[PDB]
């Protein structure tokens, strides 16, 4: 039954690999979203300061 | 000294180990993803906010 | 060495948690190993044990187990008087050993070929020179003792068994009158050398 043992273990290894790859994919996506949101805040700040400048000008 | 039932128990035990590690790894990775999300957001937003203030 | 024993199919490869270890169990305890290995350490794979090789004293068996239990596995295996080999599957080392042996054996044959011709020629020449040297030793002593012109009667003998005494007595009576005392260990009343073959 040596092959059944390893069959079960390699399938478990497969599942673990899928789980961590998916977690890494989530990380990559979250980090991209994080950059997009940061940039959105940067644009909000830009618009606010640009508006004060033009008002004062 | 172990029957088919016991060898199956041992196989299930090993699989349970593999699954537990898989779950802990995935959770740890997701938590780190959340940390890096906030870290990168801060770095980026402050970097460009600073640039904006300087142009202002 | 396990180079000629272990096959890729003997190890559990590409496992995240499992490693396959080879342990030698004396044949007298072969069944005990098969019965006991399954319970030597926590988290081992039951019924995975099989036999890779056997000899007159023991069997070499492979077991797949969780990596972290290997310390308990090899510890308890030793406690039950089983010896674990320090071996892991390695295709490159075994191939290197096999070719190196095949190459060195062929090299032995290839040098042997030229070895015997080289040495036999060197022998031929060494022996020819050897006797040439003795001939010169004969020339020099003959001239040194008898003067010139250099006309001497030099001869080779192939002694017969147990006749050394008679030959010496004959040679002495035949030639003693020329020296009477100039020539035991080497001095004879004539030029004399031995050839040792």
């Amino acid at each position: 039954s040596q092959s059944q043992g390893i069959q079960q273990l390699l399938q478990a290894e497969k599942r673990a690999a899928e789980k961590v790859a998916d977690a890494r994919k989530r990380k990559a996506r979250r980090l991209k979203q994080a950059k997009e949101e940061a940039q959105m805040e940067v644009e909000q700040y830009r618009r606010e300061r640009e508006q004060e400048f033009q008002s004062k000008q | 000294a172990l029957s088919d039932a016991d060898v199956q128990k041992q196989i299930k035990h090993m699989m349970a180990f593999i699954e537990q590690e898989a779950n802990e790894k995935a959770e740890e990775i997701d938590a780190k993803a959340e940390e890096e999300f906030n870290i990168e957001k801060g770095r980026l937003v402050q970097t460009q906010r600073l640039k904006i203030m300087e142009y202002y | 060495s396990l180079a000629e024993i272990v096959k890729k199919d003997d190890f559990v490869l590409d496992s995240e948690y499992l490693v396959t270890l080879l342990v030698v169990v004396p044949k007298l305890n072969h069944n005990d190993w098969i019965k006991q290995y399954e319970t030597l350490a926590e988290m081992v794979v039951p019924r995975s044990s099989n036999v890779l090789s056997e000899d007159q004293d023991s069997y070499l068996c492979n077991v797949t187990l969780f990596k972290k239990a290997v310390d308990d596995f090899r510890h308890k295996a030793r406690e039950n008087k089983f010896i674990v080999r320090d071996f892991q599957y390695n295709e490159e080392e075994m191939r290197a050993d096999k070719e190196e042996m095949n190459r060195l054996s062929t090299d032995k044959k290839k040098q042997f070929g030229p070895l015997v011709r080289w040495l036999k020629v060197n022998f031929s020449e060494a022996f020819i020179a050897w006797i040439h040297i003795k001939a010169l030793r004969v020339f020099v002593e003959s001239v040194l003792r008898y003067g010139l012109p250099v006309n001497f009667q030099a001869m080779l003998l192939q002694p017969n068994k147990k006749s050394v005494k008679k030959l010496r007595e004959v040679l002495h009576e035949l030639y003693k009158h020329l020296d009477s005392s100039a020539a035991q260990q080497e001095y004879y009343p004539y030029v004399y050398y031995k050839i040792d073959c």
